[PDB]
């Protein structure tokens, strides 16, 4: 927009032509050939992490469902406290999810509770 | 927002600034860096102090 | 930069004038395009991006701002161009996709790549109500396979989402043109258009499709046929009621005539078979259609039509006629009781809205009821309303203003307890507004006399009974019906201060509160924004993700509307909010009622004692957060009140303590300052521990105690009955007016007993009766 006569960074053409925007940080930390990238992107606080900093909705709910499918083989009693409190927060602030996965939440936490 | 001030000036400090306001993309981009950061200085911990016991001099 | 255009060309020249190179001269160019682009240079600004692209096109960023200035200037092939070669420079956009694919379709293109282009514009925004149009333009470019895709697409995005006002009118459109008149009178007659009917398209062409139905299937035959023309009547009503609260006197005209007719060709089958809740229905209807006939005769009195002294007799007409309507019947045949309650609650409605509006009419006096009753309700009123609705237009027989259901009015005027019954019932279909909510309490403030909104509150809003006495107003949820209580006094005064002011303008034969509907915006457009989010947080009328915004400006309203101890407010306006908290709260009398009023009483004083301490030494008190009211004549400041709020205060804390233990400080207190309130206090609370006595079984000496606190209390009342009638001003020293010591007087004089107290009076009733 001003001047471009001496490059600063060897940056060549097809590194000046494009637009970085959010998903491709994503697409390469999945695309990461590392085997221990590889295993540390499949557990679940990693994934959480990304899906927190991604504020997605789908995929969230996806991995939900998949994870309610496998059971209580992860989660545990201050995991489902975590988050209940998580979810309420994002309910008083704003949009909210969906009615099965919300009655499964609350049946989990107080099947948790009453254990 | 409203842009309608385009023309640069001395110091890239103030076009950063500018720039700042301009996308949120950074702006969250520098926050999660800090984040990082404060993490990076809450996890090192007492090693300030764990350096004095074996710190050198000549 | 539009501003220092000057500076800006001066500083472009001296940087021409020792730049060089082909990159940098274009570059340069491309920013003095963008420069040109804020100051509005569209020209100027093209130029220079066409001869910085000529030189190596290269760049997204400019590629897309080229196509954005081309798109605005009126290129559009030079604009999907430069989108496109942007788009194929970007890794995969959505803005970009999304603009070339509005632009082919606004361009028409049935082609492979307009599918490829939509279909992957569909995958990057899910929904999208550009998106949902453009595939319906695609799905109905075709033939008789494209119209079944675009039915199925319909039924699949009305499937995903209910409401949908735009997919109901393409659905009804489609069965319209494909002849399905059944499916669209089954997709109507659905219960969850009650969230839908809020727009006037919808309800139009609801009843356009009735119409066409009716028109196709000629007369009835069953039951199916009684429900449709029901169901066209409701559209009706509600189509002349948009049409009413919009502005346009010739739609409310048409809307009205469309209800004459459809009310016409309801009765002609009613006067012929089934007899059932069609009756009633039209019953409803012909009240509904009085009620918009007044308020279209009010709409154009309003436009300036025909003078107010010719129309404020044919408006009370046509109110009188919607409320002396046939009271609505059981019937409850054809199982039909939600139907049969539906009916009633409108018919209630009808009534609330048509004593309301008579009692705006008729403003202070009540004799212009029974002057309409017994003048202008006969057929010379029903022929001048004909003449000034539909003129010469209709006939006798078709239209209902001189023929068909005459003369049947019951010489009875709309009294407050009627209309608050009317109004339980009315609080139901579409819940309340701001807008009755003042029109309610200027009518109970105009008689000097308090609101009993209570009942009001609890049917609207189930939550919260009874007024309670809290310290901090935080809970936007829960509102306080106290806090209710001081907002609608509020706009009350705001709405009659803007009615004083608005009536130097026109006549004064107006209202003194104008319909809700061809009337909306009456005060102040902060409390107006306050009460829409209120009931939009009450309701869930907000979309999912306004919410927090709406809860922090009720908390920072609350917090300055009920006043604190030191915020800048002023004292005279604290003490008119106190006077008519007290006005509010003295009507209702129990013991935890009592108690928790005084405890606020003394909250008030203590929140007030730094304010009056400044007007002790003559200091100027700034203006106060909320403009509701005005420093004309009605707020002033304090000058010589100060030491009788002082000894206000006094005798509240002097109370307070005998109240609690501390008889000591209570009697110090009476033996320095003297006022009536304690007086009042100690009689009520003697009244309420008579009848706390009395609620059991008492012998002899429980009996004559009783006796005794009786003949204490009337004491007590006589002697502020000899200091009211000494002079003229406890009425407006207190904050109740006589009225309600003459009742506390009759009520102690009936629970004396007629004839078999066991302790002889020793006073004389004065202005009041005797029932002992």
């Amino acid at each position: 927009s001003i001047i471009s006569f001496n490059e600063a960074n060897e940056l060549p053409r097809e590194y000046l032509e494009a637009n970085w925007t959010l998903d491709s940080v994503f697409e390469e930390l999945q695309a990461t050939d590392k085997k221990r990238v590889l295993e540390e992107n499949r557990e679940h606080y990693h994934i959480i992490q990304k899906f927190v900093i991604l504020a997605d909705v789908d995929g969230l709910m996806d991995e939900f469902s998949e994870w309610l499918s496998n059971g209580k083989n992860l989660l545990l009693g201050h995991l489902l406290r975590f988050m209940t409190h998580l979810l309420l927060f994002f309910r008083t602030l704003g949009l909210q999810a969906k009615e099965e996965v919300s009655v499964e939440v609350l049946k989990t936490y107080i099947q948790r509770l009453i254990n | 927002n409203m842009f309608e001030i385009a023309a640069p000036n001395a110091s890239e400090k103030t076009i950063v600034d500018k720039l700042f306001q301009r996308d949120t993309l950074v702006r969250q981009s520098q926050l999660v860096v800090d984040w990082l950061e404060s993490i990076a200085k809450d996890e090192v911990g007492d090693f300030s102090d764990n350096i004095e016991y074996y710190a050198k001099s000549v | 930069m539009r501003r220092s255009k000057a500076e800006i060309q001066r500083y472009v020249e001296n940087a021409q004038n020792s730049a060089s190179s082909p990159r940098e001269k274009s570059m340069k160019g491309f920013l003095f395009a963008r420069l040109y682009y804020e100051a509005k240079e569209y020209e100027l600004a093209k130029r220079s991006v066409s001869s910085y692209i000529s030189v190596q096109e290269r760049d997204p960023k400019a590629h897309r701002f080229l196509g954005q200035l081309f798109e605005i200037e009126g290129n559009v092939e030079k604009a999907v161009g430069c989108y496109k070669r942007s788009l194929e420079l970007n890794p995969t956009q959505k803005d970009l996709t999304l603009r070339i694919a509005e632009l082919i379709c606004t361009l028409n293109i049935k082609d492979g790549r307009a599918e490829y282009w939509v279909e992957r514009a569909s995958k990057l925004f899910p929904g999208s109500p550009e998106i949902y149009r453009l595939k319906e333009q695609l799905l109905s470019s075709q033939g008789e396979a494209g119209w079944n895709q675009l039915f199925d697409l319909i039924q699949a995005e009305l499937f995903a989402r209910p409401n949908d006002v735009y997919v109901n009118l393409k659905l009804v459109d489609l069965f319209l043109s494909n002849q399905r008149l059944e499916e669209a009178v089954l997709h109507c007659l659905k219960p969850e258009r009650r969230a839908l009917r809020t727009d006037i398209e919808w309800c139009s062409c609801v009843v356009r499709v009735f119409k066409e139905y009716l028109a196709s299937k000629q007369g009835q035959k069953n039951t199916n046929m009684r429900m449709i023309t029901k169901e066209l009547l409701l559209a009706q009503c509600d189509v002349v009621f948009l049409t009413l609260s919009k502005k346009d006197v010739q739609k409310s005209k048409e809307a009205l005539e469309r209800f004459d007719q459809a009310l016409l060709s309801v009765k002609q089958s009613v006067s012929g078979t089934d007899a059932s809740d069609l009756s009633v229905t039209f019953y409803e209807m012909r009240g509904h259609y009085y009620m918009h006939a007044g308020t279209l005769l009010l709409k154009m009195a309003q436009s300036c039509e025909v003078q107010w002294k010719a129309l404020i007799e044919p408006a009370a007409l046509c109110y009188l006629l919607a409320y002396q309507v046939p009271k609505p019947k059981s019937k409850p045949v054809k199982g039909d009781d939600n139907g049969q309650g539906f009916l009633e609650e409108l018919a209630f409605d009808r009534q609330s809205k048509s004593g309301h509006l008579l009692l705006t009419l008729s403003h202070g006096k009540q004799n212009f009821i029974s002057e309409i009753i017994e003048t202008f309700a006969n057929q010379c009123g029903q022929s001048i309303l004909l003449k000034f609705l539909f003129e010469d237009n209709l006939s006798m027989q078709d239209s209902f203003m001189g023929s068909d259901d005459i003369s049947y009015v019951e010489n009875r005027v709309p009294d407050l307890s009627e209309l608050s019954q009317h109004d339980n019932g009315s609080l139901r279909i579409h819940n309340g507004d701001l807008q009755h909510l003042t029109w309610l309490g200027l009518q109970w403030h105009f008689l000097s006399t308090l609101p009993p909104l209570r009942k009001w509150l609890k049917q609207i809003f189930p939550r919260v009974p009874q007024e309670t006495s809290r310290l901090e107003s935080n809970i936007p949820e829960s509102i306080c019906l106290l806090d209710l209580e001081v907002f609608l006094l509020a706009v009350v005064q705001t709405s009659y201060l803007q009615l004083q002011d608005n009536n130097t303008t026109a006549d004064p034969n107006r209202p003194r509160c104008l319909p809700l509907p061809i009337c909306k915006q009456l005060f102040t457009d902060r409390q107006r924004s306050w009460w829409d989010a209120v009931y939009s947080l009450i309701t869930k009328k907000a979309l999912p993700g306004t919410s927090a915004k709406l809860r922090s400006v009720i908390q920072h309203d609350l917090t300055t509307l009920r006043a604190q101890e030191k915020h800048g407010l002023q004292p005279a306006v604290l003490v008119n909010w106190a006077r008519g908290l007290h006005k509010t709260g003295y009507s209702l009398n129990s013991f935890y009622d009592q108690k928790e009023y005084m405890g606020r009483c003394v909250h008030y004083w203590k929140k007030l004692l730094p304010l009056l301490d400044l007007v002790k030494q003559k200091k100027s008190i700034p203006e106060p957060v909320d403009p509701l009211f005005k420093h004309f004549h009605n707020k002033d400041i304090k000058v010589s009140e100060v030491k009788d709020l002082e000894d206000e205060a006094c005798i509240a804390f002097a109370t307070l303590d005998l109240v609690d233990g501390k008889t000591e400080d209570a009697i110090i207190a009476f033996e320095s300052v003297k006022n009536v309130v304690a007086y009042w206090n100690l009689a009520l609370i003697y009244q309420r521990k008579a009848e706390e006595i009395e609620n059991d079984c008492l012998p002899a000496e429980e009996q004559e105690e009783f006796q005794e606190c009786l003949l204490k209390c009337k004491g007590f009342l006589k002697m502020i009955c000899d200091e009211y009638s000494a002079y003229p001003s406890i009425a407006t020293s207190l904050p109740v007016p006589v009225e309600t010591v003459f009742e506390m007087l009759d009520s102690v004089k009936q629970s004396l007993g007629e004839a078999m107290d066991d302790h002889s009076p020793a006073f004389m009733e004065n202005h009041s009766v005797l029932t002992t």
